[PDB]
Parts: structure tokens; C-alpha cells; sequence
């Protein structure tokens, strides 16, 4: 049984530089293939996270 | 009450990356083509050097 | 043939440069099998007139 206690006063959020984060795997195995271009939704490097 | 905690949030964008697979099938390094002229040059040649 | 490729728990196949399948994992037994093409080559007939 939830009770109402939340407070919602404003606060200035902080930022930081997200670098080289947010890359995930494909389905199959690619072995020692130095390159494989892939187009998808990612997190651009050095972004304001 | 729930003590203290923090977390980071970022929003994805549609990007095309270039992935390097290690001998053991691991994505050790990646390159983002739209980050800067050098990275886009790296993407165009399909090489990291 | 028997092969030593570190397949991830969710990874099944292994792709070549030319999109051809090379390594698989037997559904019955989780051992990793490596596929190779059967021996082939050119034939050249040396003939006097
Ligand atoms: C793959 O894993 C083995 C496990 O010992 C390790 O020795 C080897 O260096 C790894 N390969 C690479 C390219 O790091």
C-alpha cells in the first residue's frame, strides 16, 4: 500500500562527458575481422550524459 | 526513506560505427564516424590507422 | 573438425569475409565444429602435338 511522501523541489542536474561507452554485440561470431561497419542506435562518444 | 543513491542517464542516437574484433571474438575497440574529421577519415579507409 | 574458438553463450555461427559460414555448434552437443571445403584444384593436361 503506497503512501505519498515524494518531494519535487527543483535541483540543477550535473553533467559529464560520456566517452567510449555504449557498444553492444551482434548475433553471430566475427573472428579477428579487424573491421565491420555497423549502423544502429548507439551512444555517441564524448556526449553530455 | 531510501538512504542515498545516484545514477547516470544518456540518450541514444542513430550512428554508424566501426568495430574491431579481438582474436577471441571481443569488441576491444570502436570508432564513431561522425565524431570528428579524423574519425570519419578512419571510417572511410576502413582502417584504424 | 574439432576447433578451439571461444564462442559466447548466445553465439552460434562464425562468418567468413565472403559471408560464408565456417564454424558452427552442434545442437545436440555444444562442441564447436569447424567447417572446411573439400579439397579441389586445377587440372592441366601436358600434351605433345
Ligand atoms: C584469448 O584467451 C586466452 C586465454 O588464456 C589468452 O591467453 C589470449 O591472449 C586471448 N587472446 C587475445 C588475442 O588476447
Amino acid at each position: 500500500q503506497c503512501v505519498n511522501l515524494t518531494t519535487r523541489t527543483q535541483l540543477p542536474p550535473a553533467y559529464t562527458n560520456s566517452f567510449t561507452r555504449g557498444v553492444y554485440y551482434p548475433d553471430k561470431v566475427f573472428r579477428s575481422s579487424v573491421l565491420h561497419s555497423t549502423q544502429d542506435l548507439f551512444l555517441p562518444f564524448f556526449s553530455n550524459v | 526513506t531510501a538512504g542515498a543513491a545516484a545514477y547516470y542517464v544518456g540518450y541514444l542516437q542513430p550512428r554508424t560505427f566501426l568495430l574491431k574484433y579481438n582474436e577471441n571474438g571481443t569488441i576491444t575497440d570502436a570508432v564513431d564516424c561522425a565524431l570528428d574529421p579524423l574519425s570519419e577519415t578512419k571510417c572511410t579507409l576502413k582502417s584504424f590507422t | 573438425t574439432e576447433s578451439n574458438k571461444k564462442f559466447l553463450p548466445f553465439q552460434q555461427f562464425g562468418r567468413d569475409i565472403a559471408d560464408t559460414t565456417d564454424a558452427v555448434r552442434d545442437p545436440q552437443t555444444l562442441e564447436i565444429l569447424d567447417i572446411t571445403p573439400c579439397s579441389f584444384g586445377g587440372v592441366s593436361v601436358i600434351t605433345p602435338g
